[PDB]
């Protein structure tokens, strides 16, 4: 289901009213489910929640993609979780293209799926 | 140049904080700690000592030798990184 | 430095693109790379827009709820459990 | 030097007997050296009280600053 | 003048010394060892432990820290 | 003031030192010092070993003593 | 100059800021402002290679013309000058600043300190040698 | 050379003994000259306790008091 | 993991247990390495037996000094 | 390492602007630019200190001669 | 590389100490004395004994590597 | 800041002196810094400092002929 | 002014004259003690004199906690739990207040280890068997109010009581 609160996210999401503008209450709210190993499906939607807000922020973009490749590491890189993975670092460049290491971590991603055809041309893009 | 000492940058950004340590003693000290060698000789501002049993003592200062000791623990402020 | 007089149109890769015949013979390793990643593994909205490069790219934009969508959602919980300790 | 006696009786294919800081012996032949004097046994018989209890080890490695203490048997017999 | 051990030792070298190991236990051997790490060899010795002998033995590998007593 | 210069004025002078070992050990003893080195080894002399299991004094004559099985040196006091 | 004219010439004059760094210790015969051995031996081990210069010490208007050490350290150096200036410097790799001694109305030839250390006496083709105090910098000899 | 042995010796299954009268069984995978010791399948059986089993265990190799070799094993060539 | 810098990386993302002199065993994650082996511990918790206890710790950084045994289990962790 | 000396920044380039341009590698929790007060400006030059040395390594490697405001900005090591 | 110095052992020399040795005895002295070392010379010392009573140390000589543990009594500023 | 104090109650012990004194001295503001001393010719004496020269004068003023252990204190 | 999370942080933390480890609060206008958890019992001593506290209540569980100083405040309550939150307190001086009954001391009586106090200025000492009833309580108690307790009135007590 897409709808559903907790109590121990309720003092968390009411911080984030409050504070419309500190990448560190969406930190608080993320950091503590971090430690509480907890579904994909949520912390996805906890990090592209912040990352609307703080669109330019390159830890939360560089640790959501770091995340987003850790948890889809279980599945066989020709299935289409790693393609959703290129997708978002495509949605991620249209803030960061100017930081290499979003580029060289999309360079690597594309080459752990084995193409080439257009691996070639993120790297012309790069 | 320089590249060495990744657990002394940890350890230089452990300064300042406080800090837990064991001795070969085996009683365990607290203290604020403002120190670092390269020998792992190190100096502890403020602090407190504490036996599995029921004593405890206050000392303001104590200095610890790199080669005859057990290891200390660093602040959680090390999780910013 | 001096290799800035020789970037050109060429490094930037605008006059390289023209042939094409490379796409076949990449198809061809890049099918085997797929086969030998699977062999190695079995043992263990939308939208559509000219690209960056001129070629068509698929964007798939997350649809989410706003802070609208939410802040009204944990409202009703909360107030749920306030009621349910003043009682019990 | 101390090596004189290692290198002699490690020639004459001797075996050596050990005892420990507090419950174990060893009895083994010898192939290793630096100056440390870590040691390779061979032909190990272990025996310890915790009632007399008897193991036999055929090869073991033995490192040289966990380092114990020494006995030589020469009437005992030869392989 | 004080003198160092080294030639010390070279008077001392072939005579007989009084040993005793941190553990407690007490030898009497010849010795004849220079060394870095200073260690020390002992042939035919025989054995005393608090003042009374135990067994006369043979050869004996010892490592220099256990070891510290040498005198006569 | 430094240990190897304060050993050259105890030797000079024959201050009577005592010495303890460290690790596991229980043994304490008394003497006269005549040794030098930058290593801190030690040649004892005119010496005395304190029993601790009995408190009874044994004398020693001449001996040698590795200054890294060493721990404080002084001048001696009598315990009984 | 004698006594009295040199007093109202101001021969002499102070001009550091750290005279004082966390305790009011001596500053001349402790490095305090470095880790290192406080008095040190005559040979540590075998000599090597030389390595680089630290800096040019630029500011003064003349020549350098004598050279001599501190007791038991090589931190701190005193310099004899042709501008009838004595001035001390910091050699472990510091370019720090230090105290200026002047009183000579021609240039100072030699220095030698007294075996004590806290004075020092110079010798100049004025034919005078005149007596400081390190630590106070004034001139009464 | 002794650290081609260290090196060398992989794949076969050891028991392994502990300065606390402990005893380990496991066999080693790892490749590295510095007596990193990495094991694999591996029982354990602490003095004074009941055995149990580990998926995977590292020793620091210089902690072991001594390593119990397997029989076929000829120590021989691998020393050189 | 010992030292190893490759071990150490391909280790990461995993649960890791540490069994220490004093026979306190300890669980920590750790995304750091010295080849010297000294790596910092973080979320741990600490087990004891007299009875048996449990308590909560801060973090920690470890010397390989102390370390008698380690193994390492777990399901993977976030980020 | 973890101490970044940073320039060739045009003179519109504030604090936070780096501080922008920065964290892009890593946490940045300061910058410093010193400014020279005789023109009343600054010298092109500012220090960056990281919390990881690894951070400010892909904060060298990936912004050295990086381009701000279309000029080549340098990153280098603190001597 | 770079490596470190040695402290700044001047900032707390010459003041009054306690020093603990192991086995539970207690010494109290005065302190100056460095080295390269580390070696420690102690002066106008005394020690309390755990079964006994008290004795008086005179300008004693310390091995580096044994013993370093202190309590100051008077407060740095 | 200084003080010299004498005449004082001869059993009150050293810490019970310091810490008697200091929840005098913390009830009248924020002054911790105290050095006592109980041998035969330092008896009777103590060195106080204080923070500021006006929590001194009414520290002071209350402090001078406080009965304190049965005897009144005087300050000097 | 609040007694909030953040004012913990700016407000000095230093170690006092007896090496103790103290937490600076005096006169921050605290209505009422609140938030001293988050210093999680890591001071050996607080001190919160000057400040406008109305009431002595609502303190965490601490077992460090040697000394507390609360000379001044406006405390008019006391919580009967006082003794579970500070078993250990060993010093509580409250010098200057309005404590009224000797119903305020039963809470400060269940701490068991409570062994110095003051009382000066408050209106209690003007209440009939204010001295007595103090020595029957607190037995362990060795100073009260900058005073000394004699073993005959404790013989004296306890023939009045009795």
């Amino acid at each position: 289901t897409m709808k559903g609160i907790s109590s121990e996210d309720v003092p968390f999401e009411e911080d984030i009213i409050r504070n419309p503008t500190s990448v560190n209450c969406w930190q608080r709210y993320i950091d503590h489910k971090l430690q509480n190993k907890s579904p994909a499906k949520q912390m996805f939607l906890i990090y592209e929640r912040a990352l609307a807000v703080f669109e330019r922020s390159y830890k939360l973009w560089y640790h959501y993609l770091k995340y987003r490749e850790s948890t889809i590491v279980n599945k066989c890189p020709t299935d289409n979780s790693w393609r959703a993975l290129c997708d978002t670092y495509e949605r991620c460049l249209m803030r960061l293209h100017k930081m290499p290491r979003i580029w060289i971590c999309y360079c690597e991603v594309m080459i752990k799926r084995g193409l080439i055809t257009e691996t070639r041309r993120v790297f012309d893009r790069a | 140049m320089t590249s060495v000492g990744v657990p002394i940058k940890i350890l230089h950004e452990a300064e300042g904080h406080m800090v837990t340590l064991e001795t070969v003693t085996g009683e365990v000290y607290r203290g604020k700690l403002s120190e670092a060698e390269d020998n792992m000789n190190c100096q502890l501002a403020e602090t407190v000592v504490t036996f599995r049993d029921g004593r405890s003592h206050q000392l303001d200062n104590v200095f610890i030798r790199g080669n005859k000791i057990r290891f200390m623990i660093l602040p959680d402020m090390l999780k910013n990184a | 430095a001096d290799l800035l007089r020789n970037i050109d149109a060429h490094y930037f890769g605008y006059l390289d693109d023209e042939d094409g015949r490379l796409i076949p013979l990449e198809k061809l390793i890049e099918e085997k790379n797929i086969e030998r990643i699977n062999k190695e593994f079995a043992e263990k909205q939308e939208s559509t827009v000219i690209g960056e490069d001129g070629r068509p790219m698929t964007i798939r934009h997350v649809l989410l709820p706003t802070q609208q969508d939410i802040e009204e959602m944990l409202l009703e919980q909360k107030k749920q459990e306030l009621m349910a300790k003043y009682l019990d | 030097g101390p090596l004189s006696i290692l290198t002699n009786s490690v020639k004459n294919n001797h075996q050596v007997l050990i005892n420990c800081r507090n419950n174990k012996k060893l009895l083994g032949r010898v192939k290793a050296f630096d100056r440390h004097c870590n040691m390779v046994l061979e032909n190990v018989k272990e025996m310890w009280t915790e009632v007399a209890k008897d193991r036999f080890i055929s090869k073991m490695f033995l490192r040289g600053d966990s380092v114990i203490l020494v006995v030589k048997n020469p009437l005992a017999q030869a392989e | 003048q004080p003198v160092n051990p080294k030639p010390f030792l070279n008077s001392l070298t072939g005579k007989f010394v009084v040993c005793k190991l941190k553990w407690g236990m007490e030898y009497k051997g010849v010795l004849v060892a220079v060394d870095s790490y200073m260690n020390l060899q002992l042939a035919h010795a025989e054995e005393y432990i608090d003042g009374n002998s135990q067994g006369n033995l043979g050869e004996i590998l010892i490592r220099c820290n256990n070891v510290l007593y040498v005198g006569g | 003031v430094q240990p190897v210069n304060l050993i050259f004025r105890y030797l000079q002078n024959r201050t009577r030192v005592q010495i303890w070992l460290y690790e596991d050990v229980t043994h304490r003893l008394e003497g006269y010092i005549i040794g030098f080195d930058e290593f801190m080894n030690v040649v004892f002399d005119e010496a005395e070993e304190v029993n601790m299991k009995t408190k009874g004094r044994n004398k020693i004559g001449r001996i040698l003593l590795k200054g890294d099985n060493i721990t404080l040196i002084h001048a001696a006091q009598q315990e009984a | 100059k004698e006594d009295s004219e040199q007093m109202a010439e101001e021969s002499s004059t102070l001009h550091l800021k750290e005279a004082e760094d966390y305790q009011g210790r001596s500053f001349l015969v402790p490095p305090s402002f470095t880790g290192v051995n406080l008095r040190e031996d005559y040979v540590p081990e075998r000599c090597f290679v030389p390595k680089k210069l630290v800096h040019t010490y630029r500011g003064h208007n003349k020549g350098v013309n004598f050279l001599q050490w501190f007791p038991k350290s090589a931190h701190l150096f005193l310099s004899c000058s042709m501008d009838t200036k004595i001035k001390l410097w910091e050699v472990y790799d510091r370019q720090r600043v230090v105290r200026t001694y002047a009183g000579h109305k021609l240039p100072v030839r030699e220095v030698a300190f007294n075996n004590e250390g806290t004075e020092f006496l110079s010798a100049s083709f004025d034919r005078y040698v005149k007596l400081w105090d390190t630590e106070t910098g004034q001139v009464k000899q | 050379k002794l650290v081609r042995f260290l090196m060398k010796l992989s794949h076969e299954t050891v028991n392994i003994e502990l300065k606390n009268g402990t005893q380990v069984s496991g066999t080693i995978m790892g490749v590295d000259v510095a007596m990193n010791t990495h094991l694999r399948a591996v029982s354990m059986t602490v003095k004074n306790k009941e055995p149990v089993k580990l998926d995977t265990l590292s020793i620091r190799g210089n902690n072991i008091r001594y390593i119990i070799l397997p029989d076929p094993l000829a120590l021989d060539t691998l020393l050189i | 993991t010992i030292s190893k810098n490759n071990k150490m990386m391909a280790h990461l993302n995993y649960r890791m247990k540490i069994i220490l002199q004093d026979g306190r065993t300890f669980i920590g994650f750790f995304k750091a390495f010295d080849k010297h082996m000294n790596i910092l511990l973080a979320e741990c918790e600490e087990h004891r037996q007299i009875g048996e206890e449990k308590r909560i710790l801060g973090l920690v950084l470890v010397r390989g000094e102390h370390i008698v045994s380690m193994t390492v289990d777990g399901p993977p962790p976030r980020d | 390492k973890r101490t970044l000396y940073v320039g060739g920044f045009t003179e519109d380039v504030t604090e936070k602007v780096l501080m922008a341009a920065f964290i892009p590698f890593g946490d940045v929790v300061a910058i410093s630019i010193p400014m020279d007060y005789e023109s009343g400006k600054h010298r092109g030059f500012g220090f960056v200190e990281f919390d990881m040395a690894e951070d400010a390594a892909m904060a060298i490697d990936n912004m050295n001669e990086s381009e701000l405001f279309g000029k080549t900005i340098r990153v280098n090591f603190a001597r | 590389m770079s490596k470190t110095h040695p402290p700044e052992l001047k900032k707390y020399m010459d003041k009054e100490m306690d020093l603990k040795l192991n086995g539970n005895r207690r010494v109290s002295g005065i302190l100056r004395g460095f080295d390269p070392f580390m070696n420690m010379v102690i002066d106008e010392a005394v020690e309390y004994q755990k079964d006994g009573g008290s004795v008086n140390l005179g300008m004693t000589v310390i091995r580096g590597n044994s013993v370093v543990i202190m309590e100051p009594k008077e407060r740095i500023s | 800041h200084t003080i010299y104090v004498n005449n004082l109650n001869e059993k009150v012990k050293k810490d019970e002196l310091k810490r008697s004194l200091h929840m005098v001295f913390t009830q009248f503001g924020e002054i911790i810094q105290l050095m006592s001393f109980r041998k035969e010719k330092m008896r009777g004496q103590a060195h106080i400092v204080f923070k500021e020269v006006s929590s001194a004068s009414n520290a002071l003023r209350a402090l001078q002929g406080f009965p304190f252990y049965g005897k009144p204190m005087r300050i000097q | 002014v609040r007694l909030t999370t953040e004012l913990f942080a700016e407000r000095p933390q230093f170690v006092n004259s007896v090496n103790m480890r103290e937490i600076n609060l005096r006169g921050q206008k605290i209505p009422v003690i609140e938030n001293m958890g988050v210093t999680r019992d890591q001071f050996d001593v607080i001190d919160l004199t000057d400040n406008d506290i109305r009431k002595l209540d609502n303190f965490p569980t601490f077992s460090r906690l040697n000394t507390l100083y609360l000379h001044n405040n406006r405390i008019n309550y006391i919580a009967p739990d006082i003794a579970t939150k500070l078993p250990n307190l060993k010093t509580l001086a409250l010098t200057n207040n309005n404590i009224c009954e000797l119903g305020d001391i039963e809470p400060l009586a269940e701490c068991k280890k409570l062994e110095y106090v003051t009382f000066i200025g408050n209106p209690i000492t003007h209440k009939d068997n204010y001295r007595m009833y103090m020595i029957y309580k607190l037995p362990t108690v060795r100073v009260i109010d900058f005073n000394r307790v004699r073993l005959t009135e404790r013989e004296a007590a306890k023939k009045m009581f009795k």
